């Protein structure tokens, strides 16, 4: 945290609630649309004040937990799907945007 | 080339080479000794220049050749520096053309979603043709500097 | 549709290989060469009109039943048509002297001419005739080193339709 | 203008302009002194050259000032001459300008329309600036010669 | 759109005279500065891509609301698009200082520009300070003199959407 | 366009929090008419022709002088063209009511519709009752439960032209 | 009209009328004094061709006064003779005009659309118009009858 | 269009009566007329040409400004475009004398041109005038009641460009 | 202007006719419509300045450019302007809600507005957003009832400047 | 109506920002120049009728056709309109001269101008002509840099008309 | 500006300046640099005099960030320290401008509707303009503070 920086953590903490806000609205609109668009350019954004890597290791964090509380295989496949397009489109993004 | 593309605007309008088209291609046909000049002298010390690219493009970006990265191993890394040959030899063709159309022919037109099938880094691309393009301005004196390094930044800005 | 310089860039690409001293050498021909072209290409584009002039009015002298009732060219239309033909090989010829390269001529020249001709009926003796009449008057225009040059690319054309 | 003319084939494809387009941009400002020295010769001797051409041109053909003729007239004299000075002008912009441009849009658009609409022969316009590149082209030495004869070789195709 | 040289052409042309010794003296002042413009335009050609992002750094930076929720610069779709009219920017810029004079920034990119904002509901005053964040970058990467030079257009562009 | 779901994720979106129980709230009220708008839609979808009959049946009895000569509505063409709008008033209704939100009719009806009454000489009363028409029998075909949803756009597009 | 016709089909080619088309409208305005006849015989005897064209009609298609028929009742009775007091006014307008423009601007476009949101049959309009036609040109000379079938013709064909 | 005859068949759709002695009146009054404009329209054909050759000439020569330099009409462009605007001026005039109405001076002519003047900066009285040296010429050529038409409908150009 | 009950007499006036049982129908709506009509329409007189304060200030918290330099609102001239047309829309509102009818709407306020607006440089988008915000907050206070109502005549306005 | 001081201050206003290093330059600029052009302005002040006098001579001798019968300045109202007019322009050029800016030129001047002339009849090329003999007049007796200077404005003027 | 000011009252009376307003802009000018410097004093210390005059505003009137009062919590109270700040800026333009011009034209003109529609008191506002000058005139030095309250007084009797 403290080679990081205040502003950075600032950014990674609300990135984080961001992915989590975006999973929210594409399960109540029916379509992850939202989040592959959002990530189809975001890491060369983020390349050079982050790691790529610790934002998949994050999201993936994130996919375990929320696959937790579910407690329906159906559901946790969906919210499954719904971090793996993130995970998805940061992999993607290794050459440049499209 | 110079030629080839005033031939074709002049046949887009279905009219002869104009003055100032006539002027363009006699400007290019003046200078085309020294451009020859410039693409001998790029040419016989390639394995150098391909060699050094390498060397600045890996230790500037020690993730590539870092295990995960896309140039780990000798095959990979043996086609990470012919490709750094198949656009040095591209960069002296424009030479000669007097243009960059062999590099918008061969290896411009698609290049982002091709290295897009390789996972290539372009950052990584774009790094190692700064290299190229510092060793080889640095083989040659300015007045063919600037020229031959407007070649290079052509590329570095079509992979960027 | 490629010049002497795209021609070589691209012979030794296909290869794989770095230019040669030979491609080099015949780098600097062309260069040489190059400003005589831009030389004839210019009094070229000078003179289309009064080519075209005279290479309608010799066709039409030596062969006189074209533009007589039943001829190939009997028709302000057909004429029209005739005139335009010249007009367009010459231009495309210029640009082929220019480039120095007679690829031009097969990508917008013969490119579905010679079929387009055939299917129409137009007299392939009577288009040779008219390249002959257009080259061997532009050699006196462009003077006899680029008259050597015109050559190369009418006679192309010619046996392209031929 | 040169420039501009490399900028628009630039903005056509939202690029940043290539090393031939800045090349053809250095070449053209290499040459605004020799420019600028025969549009200044040609500003200088514009009486001189109108005179003469327009002597040239009635001389060559009398029928234009013939009874019956569109040039008939001191009045009528006077205009065909203002001509000659308003396409001698056009060529000096060209020549500073570096192409045809100024020419074409100012008096080569719409102008076989125009003369149609005044009973304007256009060999007559031929024979004219014909008869004007000869006169302007005597004054000048011999590598201006062949670039001002192409500024004016191309306004007398353009008529024809 | 056009340049010193066709402003300079059409305003004699307005006034059907020919170019006098101030009209050759505004002429070589242009020409004088050509090596220079061209070297200038080449160094941000080279450069656009750190330009864009330093200077879409420094804006972001000083104006954090337009990256936070409700901002419009809140989504990598709408940060995208930001970042593609910094582009514009500089590179229309580029144009503008090529060719000496600032038509083209009121003919391709000023003008309607407002009104297309007003419609989208972009922040004109934060462009405006993403265009002075691209003055500051640029006049290090290209020296004094260019610096000047550029500055000029970005001015022009900053008091056009001002 | 936008629907309720897209509304309330921008409203949520824009403060860049989450979902609270108003928000929880309004989705399951707009979730709970889903099939019983969907039915609607389906009815109306199949019947169609059926309600611009009646409707249009129920305007020219209520005002004959439009389809009178000096009416609005007295030739082939016109009287096409009034049944022709009636069926955009449905279908856009529709598509409003499946939607949730009267973005559609705003982006896609309203916006040019006065401009195009007025050019034409349209009567904008006699539209309202033609729409108040169509309210009446889509509400008496598709159920009183849909017909207030239905009638909600209607509504919308009643108050949008008066 | 035919005047119409003619103009409208060269100002889309944005060019004056042809000798043939100047002589389609001298054939035309001289027939001018045949063509009023024939319109004010057919307006002064529009209320008896109104009533024998739906007796023929009636009696050849009971179905349409039978119960459960369109026209059953007497004010679908007199909406359909209102319609055919319609086309026969449009008649005389086509016969006025040398066309069937009118014809086709008032009473055709759109039709079908309007006759079917009626629940008006087709083959009842077609039979109608027969039916006019047959009475109309009854009164009519030969040429005149040939004329008049024309129209009533295009009338059928269009409602069919 | 709109033209005599369908202009008569209009005010007697509109009113839903049928033919009467005033209509058959004013239809017998083209009828008759006819043959007049049918030759008018010819000659005009024939001259027209000539025609715009001496109003252009008439105006030029009343106002030298105009192909002056910093006139509307100097270049070559801008002075083909004048004689462009006289033609089309002439052979809508034709046109509408033919036909015997005014709709089509106004639909495609007049609909929108006075603000494309006042866009472009084209002088309207300079137009108007032109458009009156236009009836001049077209009346000698045309005689003396075919004059008197042509000159309604040239009147009704020039009123309409105020 | 007009309002429902001079609506009624004028379309009975048109048509010639004495009233019938819709007429007495529309009228006894708009009778029993009336009271509430007038108790929004005191409701709103009386917190006019409030009902301005709170939706001009929720627009700008929204769109917080417009207040900050370099926007539309940005000046205490802009400001003030602003906050007026804010009262015009709220008082004409309310006079179009008091009346049943939005032709004083079209009249007084919507007939030449966007063209104002085009040449002023207001953001229409904005407005919209104000003219929302002034619906809202006014819903609060008339009551839902008399929220409906007013709704009508604001989005009456919204869409009329869009 | 703004000045170089203006500007700046405007420039500086919209975005918020106080006066820095850069605003000094350019206000110390102004300030450089400020006698120069107050000079200038005391000269043309004291030689307005002069210069008016001199210019109107020269245009009215080399376009001898405006004074005489048939030409737009034939009459003693429409001369004193005429030598009215260079007043105007030679006044506002001194303002613009003096406070920097060509602001007040399409300010004052030359907003609806050309409108306005082509509604009176005034010769567009003529005034333009006029505009430069004042130049030339003007320039004489107020020296090299004020011409330079003054050249700007009355080529501002010629080319807005033009 | 003085010059603006001074080119639109010899507008209004539709004449060239005078030797008056000339001279009058020849010492505004001549007298440029120091109200540049004056201008750069109060521009480098500006936060000084905001927190000082927000301070002196509420020991004179404690009401505005009591419970109740407009000035109430954090975020007002930035609100008015933030217009403070504005007004700084505007007396700092019109201290280079030479005139009350930019302050009545982006602060004084319709500040009163502004100000009600916020329900800001006018009076608060007066005494927090006094207390700027109070600082203002604090930091300046001897004449050049006179001017300098002048722009304040200015501003005081435009918002009472
Ligand atoms: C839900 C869809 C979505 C996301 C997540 C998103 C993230 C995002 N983060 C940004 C900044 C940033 N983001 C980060 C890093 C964070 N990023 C995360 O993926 C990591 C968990 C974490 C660090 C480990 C940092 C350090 C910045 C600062 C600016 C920079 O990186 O250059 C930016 C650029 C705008 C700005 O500078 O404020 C975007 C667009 N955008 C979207 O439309
Ligand atoms: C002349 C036009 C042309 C180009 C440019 C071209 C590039 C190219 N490089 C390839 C392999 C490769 N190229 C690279 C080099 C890249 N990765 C490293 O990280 C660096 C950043 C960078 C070089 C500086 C690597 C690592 C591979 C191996 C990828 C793989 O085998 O999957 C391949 C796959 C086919 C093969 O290797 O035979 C292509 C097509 N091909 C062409 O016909
Ligand atoms: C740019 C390359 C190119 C050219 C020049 C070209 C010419 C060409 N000539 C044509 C007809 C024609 N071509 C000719 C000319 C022929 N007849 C005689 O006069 C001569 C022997 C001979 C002249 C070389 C004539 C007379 C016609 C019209 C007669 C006909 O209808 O068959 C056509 C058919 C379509 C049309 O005329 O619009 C083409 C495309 N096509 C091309 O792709
Ligand atoms: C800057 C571009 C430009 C050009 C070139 C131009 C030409 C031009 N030439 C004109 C007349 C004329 N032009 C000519 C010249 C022709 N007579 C002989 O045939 C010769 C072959 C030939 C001259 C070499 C003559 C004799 C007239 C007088 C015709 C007349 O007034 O009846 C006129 C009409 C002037 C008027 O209103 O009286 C124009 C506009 N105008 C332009 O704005
Ligand atoms: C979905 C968005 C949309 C709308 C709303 C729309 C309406 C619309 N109606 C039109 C014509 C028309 N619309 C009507 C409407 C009838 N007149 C009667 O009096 C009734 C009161 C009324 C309906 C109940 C009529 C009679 C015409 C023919 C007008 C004419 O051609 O002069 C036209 C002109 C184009 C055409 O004739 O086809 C439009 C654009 N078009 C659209 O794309
Ligand atoms: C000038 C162009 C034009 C036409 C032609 C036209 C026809 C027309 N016929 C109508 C009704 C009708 N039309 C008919 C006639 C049908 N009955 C039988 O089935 C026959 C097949 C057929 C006649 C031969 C009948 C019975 C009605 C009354 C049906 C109803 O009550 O809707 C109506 C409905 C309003 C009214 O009754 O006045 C129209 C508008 N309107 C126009 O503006
Ligand atoms: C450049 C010229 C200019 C000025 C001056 C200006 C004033 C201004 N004052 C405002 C609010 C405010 N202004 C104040 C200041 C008051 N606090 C105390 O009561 C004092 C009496 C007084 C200051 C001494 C306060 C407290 C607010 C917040 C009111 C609210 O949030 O409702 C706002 C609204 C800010 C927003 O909506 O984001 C503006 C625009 N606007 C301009 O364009």
């Amino acid at each position: 945290i403290a080679v990081y920086g205040p502003e950075r953590m600032q950014k990674s903490l609300r990135d984080l609630d961001w992915f989590l806000r975006y999973v929210n609205y594409s399960l109540v609109a029916g379509d992850s649309n939202m989040i592959l668009l959002n990530c189809l350019g975001l890491r060369e954004i983020l390349e050079k004040a982050c790691s790529i890597d610790a934002t998949i290791v994050a999201v993936q964090e994130m996919r375990r937990a929320a696959t937790g509380y579910l407690k329906s295989n159906d559901d946790k496949e969906l919210v499954g799907s719904y971090f793996d397009v993130i995970i998805r489109s940061l992999n993607a993004d290794k050459s440049d945007t499209p | 080339s110079v030629v080839t593309k005033a031939i074709v605007s002049a046949d887009a309008e279905a009219r002869y080479l104009s003055p100032g088209e006539l002027d363009r291609i006699r400007g290019f046909v003046s200078s085309g000794e020294r451009r020859l000049r410039v693409a001998q002298t790029l040419t016989e010390s390639r394995e150098r220049i391909i060699k050094q690219a390498g060397d600045q493009l890996f230790q500037k970006r020690p993730d590539l050749v870092s295990p995960g990265g896309n140039a780990y191993g000798a095959e990979r890394t043996a086609s990470c520096l012919r490709d750094l040959d198949y656009y040095l030899r591209l960069v002296t063709f424009g030479i000669v053309a007097g243009d960059v159309t062999p590099i918008e022919e061969i290896g411009v037109i698609g290049v982002k979603e091709m290295y897009r099938n390789l996972e290539v880094p372009l950052p990584g691309m774009v790094e190692a043709v700064k290299a190229m393009k510092s060793v080889a301005t640095g083989l040659l004196s300015g007045d063919d500097s600037a020229e031959v390094g407007y070649y290079f930044d052509y590329l570095a800005g079509a992979l960027a | 549709m490629q010049d002497a310089i795209t021609s070589v860039i691209n012979t030794y690409d296909v290869q794989g290989k770095y230019f040669d001293t030979s491609a080099f050498d015949k780098l600097k021909a062309y260069y040489a060469t190059g400003e005589l072209r831009v030389r004839a290409a210019g009094t070229i584009s000078a003179n289309a009109a009064t080519i075209i002039k005279e290479a309608s009015a010799k066709l039409f002298s030596n062969q006189p039943d074209l533009v007589r009732p039943g001829g190939n060219a009997y028709t302000t239309r057909r004429y029209a048509a005739c005139v335009r033909d010249m007009d367009y090989f010459l231009r495309y010829a210029t640009y082929a002297m220019l480039a120095g390269d007679t690829s031009i001529l097969d990508e917008r020249v013969l490119n579905g001419l010679k079929e387009t001709y055939n299917s129409l009926g137009v007299p392939i003796s009577s288009t040779v005739q008219g390249i002959q009449a257009m080259k061997e008057v532009t050699g006196s225009l462009v003077g006899s080193g680029a008259a050597k040059e015109m050559g190369v690319y009418f006679d192309y054309l010619s046996s392209g339709l031929s």
